[PDB]
This record gives structure tokens, C-alpha cells and sequence, in this order.
């Protein structure tokens, strides 16, 4: 739902992310199929080696989705119901891997940012991934 | 589980420098800050109420201790996870009902906090060997629940 | 989400459910207890034993709130508040045994009507249960 | 994987009257229907778009028969379901790359239909058997991840 809080902590700590954030997506998304292999199948197109220019442009446009959702936190629905349709009727995911992709996303941003990652930042921050993978799930429900 | 000659390598590398005397503690810690639900099981540990007050508390901060002891029991016995991991089984199974699930959650939280300690040499290649031990760790608990 | 079509299938169902309704609480509750021992857990003040009044009895609250819902499916959040408080902050239920709870929920109504129990009707009543305890779980969130 | 003297009298005693020829494909035609990501791992199953179009395509109850059958298998050795299922773990996770989430929910599924299938001679005493049977499947079947 995301208390004033929640969102005064996600907006800070996407500022303090800046213009790094592209980069994070390429990271998130690596951990994601170095730590969960069942993950790469949503990818056979991609090359998915190590320094892979393919990945690292995908994530920037993951990150970039995420940017957007920072902007417009009291309407997901609304603001990502594009990738809902792409991701839930055409990619057929398994929802269990926003559950996935989300802890990588949590685990880049403790590796960056040590000094923002505080207990309460990091709850508000699985609180906004969690958000945005129920709106791109939403159409399961 | 699987964990090659080099992850095993790795991931003995990292514990080496892991503090052991606050990463346990920051690890329930969170957990329990991220999943309040979990408190259910802490009603014998005073004050939890504030993220802050819950990074104080002494017996929180002793009891990860205790938890990390039986991750590095489980780090030099990747082979008898079942047998190592045995007797707390039935202690979280038997005796407590923790849904298993929260196991995965525990071990997920830890990978976060080793995360949040090293930074730059928490390698994606480290973090996927530290999922193998985590999860092994998890099912390893969850076995009389099998 | 509970578009038009699910929220006709829960309505016309809770229909033919008629006065079963608290009786089928009970039953739902009972299966919950012997199938997943883990939850009787929440109720070490209960007999739990075979014919629990308690369990009868708290099988028609649980049964009652299920329809407060059917009633008001286009508000489930303002419904239910007093609901989310409590299982939230006093109960503190895993939201794991809504998941629980709602599979037996499932396979008490399909014992009892199993004219009714189409596929579609039975995954409008999967997105109704998944809705409701999405709301009892929105507290920690 | 328990399932007392009696539990395992109560499923044999069921499965005796279960109808091999309708009751899997019907699981899987729900299971398709209620979580649709899981059409991915069939796209060269036909047209699977409307609920009729599932209910009624050949080879899901095809397919569904076949998956029953593994079910039986199951029965037959309850106290070795890692080696009846130890193939079939391989082709889910090592060849298909199912997540082993999506085992519990066929097992649920199938419950399900049961019920629908048995009525009220699915007592509670008999679903909680099932369960735990459902369960042991569920799980030996994603152990090539463990
Ligand atoms: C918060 C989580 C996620 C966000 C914000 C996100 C966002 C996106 C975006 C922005 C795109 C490309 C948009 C476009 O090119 O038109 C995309 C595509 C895609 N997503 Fe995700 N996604 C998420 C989760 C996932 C997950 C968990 C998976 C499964 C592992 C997944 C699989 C894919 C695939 C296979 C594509 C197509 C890539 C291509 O052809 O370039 N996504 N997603
Ligand atoms: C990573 C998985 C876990 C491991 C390795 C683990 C390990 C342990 C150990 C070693 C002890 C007893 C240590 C001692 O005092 O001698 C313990 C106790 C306990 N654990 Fe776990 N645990 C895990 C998961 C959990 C989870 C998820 C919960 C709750 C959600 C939990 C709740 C408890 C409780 C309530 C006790 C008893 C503490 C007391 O003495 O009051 N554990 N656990
Ligand atoms: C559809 C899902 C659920 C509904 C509609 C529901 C509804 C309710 C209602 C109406 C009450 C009684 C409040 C009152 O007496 O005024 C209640 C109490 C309670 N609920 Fe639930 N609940 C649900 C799920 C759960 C789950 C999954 C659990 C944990 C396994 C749970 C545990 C409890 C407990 C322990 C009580 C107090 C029992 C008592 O002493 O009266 N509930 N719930
Ligand atoms: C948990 C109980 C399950 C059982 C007992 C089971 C059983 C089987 C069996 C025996 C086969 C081999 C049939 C053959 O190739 O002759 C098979 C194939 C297959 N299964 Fe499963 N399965 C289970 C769960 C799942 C789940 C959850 C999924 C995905 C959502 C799945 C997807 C598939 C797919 C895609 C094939 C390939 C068959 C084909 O393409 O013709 N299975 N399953």
C-alpha cells in the first residue's frame, strides 16, 4: 500500500542511486541467473555470457521501468499495466521469479549503497518490489 | 547439493571475514523488522516494536550468534546437511512449527546482510554459491516437514 | 481483477451455498487442522477435537466474513479492516496459511457442489479467496 | 512422507474408484486454467484460449492420463519416492525447467478434483492423507534441486 514513509525512504534512496540505476538492473539481472539458472530459460535469445552487451541493455530498461514507478508511487496499476499485459499474456512468467529478480535487486542496492541500506530502507524497499511485481502479476489475478 | 571446487573455495573465503558476533544478530534482526509475522515466535524477548529498538536488543543479537554457529556447523558439512541439520529439524518442527518457509526467508536475509557487509567482493559468482548453502540449509530444516 | 465475469461466479455460488455457509466454515476449518497440522497452532485455546463447538462456532464467523466480502467485492480493504488488524497485529498469521486455509476452502466447496464447481467458477472463487487474504495480509505491507 | 496403516488404507481405498481415464487430465486442465503461466511449458498442446478450449483438448487429457499414472506409480512405493520419481525430476528440472512451486499446485489441484470427483466420501480424514502423499510427489520430484 506504502505508508508516506515507505515512500518518502524509496524516493530517497532512488535519489541517491542516481544515474547508477541503469547499471544496477544489469547487475540484479546477472545474480538472478548465476544464482537462480532456472531464470535464463525466460531468455534463450540473450547471449548470457559474462560482460554480455545484451543483458546490460536489458536491465538498463528494467531499471528504467523502475525509475518510472518511483515517480508514480500512489498509481502502479496504472503506470505499469503495459508491462503487466507483456509480461502476463505474452511472457507467461512464473510469478515466482519476481520473488526472484526482487531479492537480487535488494542484494545489488546492499552492495552499492551500505551506508542507505538500513534495516528500515531495506523493508521499504522489498515493500516496492513487492508492489511492482504484483502489478505485472495482476492479470493472473 | 553441488558447490564446486571453486565456489567452495569462495564461499570459505568470505566466512573468514564475516563478524561473527553481529552478522547473525543483524540477520534475525531484519527478519524480523521485514517480516513482522515472524515475531510470533519471540515472545520471550522484550521489546521488538521499533527496527531500531529490535537492533538493540541484547537477546536478539545473542540468539543470531547462535544461529550463524549452526550455518558455519552447516559450511563444513556440506555433505550431511540432513544429519547436521537433524536435531534442529524437530526443534523448529516438532517443537515450534515454524513454517518452513521461513527458513528460505532467514537464509535469503543472511545473503543480504553478507551483502551488506562486503559490498564490491560479494561477487554475483559468491552470491549464487551462497544460495546453494542457503537453501541446502533450509531443506536441511524443513526435513521432518518432509 | 474480479472483473465482471469472476465477480458474477463468486455471487451465483455464494447463492447455491445458501445457509451451508457456516456449516461449510467448520468443515473448511477442520480440513485446514487435519491435512496441515502446522495451523492448529493458532489455536491452543480451542478443543480441536471432532465435534468442537468451538470449531463449529468459529467456523460461522469465518463464514460470516466470507460473505461480509461477497457483499462488497469492489471495497474488500474498507470490509474487512477490522479483520486485517487483527490478523496482522495481534495474530500475527503467516501469510502462508491464508494460502492453506483458502486450498481447503476450495475442496470443502467442491465436496458440496460439485455441479457449481466448473474450472472457471473455480478459479473466480481461487482469485476471491487469494483477494480476501490479500487484504488480511496487507498489514505488513 | 508418513501416512499411517490406516491413511494408507484410506488411499488405496479411494484410488481403487478413481476414473484413470478423466480425473488427470482434468487436474491439468485446471491447473491451466486457474495459473495460466503454466501454458508456457505447452506450446504444442493446441489451443488452450478459453476454458472449453483447455477442458476439451486432446492431449492435455492425454497428457493427463499419463500424469496420473505417475501418481499410481507413487502409490505403489510410497517408502522410495526419490528413485520412482527420480527420472522425472530430471526431465521437470533439468530438461523442462518447471519450478518445483508449481509441483505443489498440481498436487492441490488434484485434491481438488478428488473432491469434486468423490464428494463428501472425500472426508477430511482422507484429504489430510492425500495431502501429505501430494506433498511427497511434489517434493521428490524437485529434488535434482536439492
Ligand atoms: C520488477 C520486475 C520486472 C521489471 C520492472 C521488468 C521490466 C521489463 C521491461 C522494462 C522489459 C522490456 C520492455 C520492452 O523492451 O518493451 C521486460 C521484458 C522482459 N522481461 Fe521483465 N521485468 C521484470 C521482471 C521479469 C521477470 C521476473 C522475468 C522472468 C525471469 C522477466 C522476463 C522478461 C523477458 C523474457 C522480457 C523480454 C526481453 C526482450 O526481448 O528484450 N521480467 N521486463
Ligand atoms: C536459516 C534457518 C534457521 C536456522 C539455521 C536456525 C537455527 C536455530 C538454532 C541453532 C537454534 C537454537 C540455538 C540455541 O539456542 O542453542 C534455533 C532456535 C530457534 N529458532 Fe531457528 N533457525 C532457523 C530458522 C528459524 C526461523 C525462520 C525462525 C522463526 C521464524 C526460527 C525461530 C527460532 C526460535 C523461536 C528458536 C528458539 C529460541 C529460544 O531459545 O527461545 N528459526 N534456531
Ligand atoms: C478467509 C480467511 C479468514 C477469514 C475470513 C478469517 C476471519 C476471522 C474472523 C471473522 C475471526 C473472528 C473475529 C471475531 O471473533 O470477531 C477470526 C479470528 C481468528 N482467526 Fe481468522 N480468518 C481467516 C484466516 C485465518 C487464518 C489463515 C488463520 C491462521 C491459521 C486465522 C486465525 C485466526 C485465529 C487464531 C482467530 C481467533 C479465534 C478466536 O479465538 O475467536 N484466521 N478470523
Ligand atoms: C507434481 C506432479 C507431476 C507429475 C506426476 C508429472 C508427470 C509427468 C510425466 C510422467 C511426464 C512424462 C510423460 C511422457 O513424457 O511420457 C511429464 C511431462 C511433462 N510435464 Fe509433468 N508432472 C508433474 C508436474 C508438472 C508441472 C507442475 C508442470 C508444469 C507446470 C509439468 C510439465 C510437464 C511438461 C511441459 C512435460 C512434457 C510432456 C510433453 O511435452 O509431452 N509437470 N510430466
Amino acid at each position: 500500500v506504502l505508508s508516506p514513509a515507505d515512500k518518502t525512504n524509496i524516493k530517497s534512496t532512488w535519489d541517491k542511486i542516481g544515474g547508477h540505476a541503469g547499471d544496477y538492473g544489469g547487475e540484479a539481472l546477472d545474480r538472478t541467473f548465476q544464482s537462480f539458472p532456472t531464470t535464463k530459460t525466460y531468455f534463450p535469445h540473450f547471449d548470457l555470457s559474462p560482460g554480455s552487451a545484451q543483458v546490460k541493455a536489458h536491465g538498463k530498461k528494467v531499471a528504467d521501468a523502475l525509475t518510472t514507478a518511483v515517480a508514480h508511487l500512489d498509481d502502479l496499476p496504472g503506470a505499469l499495466s503495459a508491462l503487466s499485459d507483456l509480461h502476463a499474456y505474452k511472457l507467461r512468467v512464473d510469478p515466482v521469479n519476481f520473488k526472484l529478480l526482487s531479492h537480487c535487486l535488494l542484494v545489488t542496492l546492499a552492495c552499492h549503497h551500505p551506508t542507505e541500506f538500513t534495516p528500515a530502507v531495506h523493508a521499504s524497499l522489498d515493500k516496492f518490489f513487492a508492489a511492482v511485481s504484483t502489478v505485472l502479476t495482476s492479470k493472473y489475478r | 547439493v553441488h558447490l564446486t571446487a571453486e565456489e567452495k573455495s569462495l564461499v570459505s573465503g568470505l566466512w573468514g571475514k564475516v563478524n561473527v558476533d553481529e552478522v547473525g544478530g543483524e540477520a534475525l534482526g531484519r527478519l524480523l523488522i521485514v517480516y513482522p509475522w515472524t515475531q510470533r515466535f519471540f515472545d520471550s524477548f522484550g521489546d521488538l516494536s521499533t527496527p531500531d529498538a529490535v537492533m538493540s536488543n541484547a537477546k536478539v543479537k545473542a540468539h543470531g550468534k547462535k544461529v550463524l554457529n549452526s550455518f558455519s556447523d552447516g559450511l563444513k558439512n556440506l555433505d550431511n546437511l540432513k544429519g547436521t541439520f537433524a536435531k534442529l529439524s524437530e526443534l523448529h518442527c516438532d517443537k515450534l512449527h515454524v513454517d518452513p518457509e521461513n527458513f528460505k526467508l532467514l537464509g535469503n536475509v543472511l545473503v543480504c546482510v553478507l551483502a551488506h557487509h562486503f559490498g564490491k567482493e560479494f561477487t554475483p559468482q559468491v552470491q549464487a554459491a551462497y544460495q546453494k548453502v542457503v537453501a541446502g540449509v533450509a531443506n536441511a530444516l524443513a526435513h521432518k516437514y518432509h
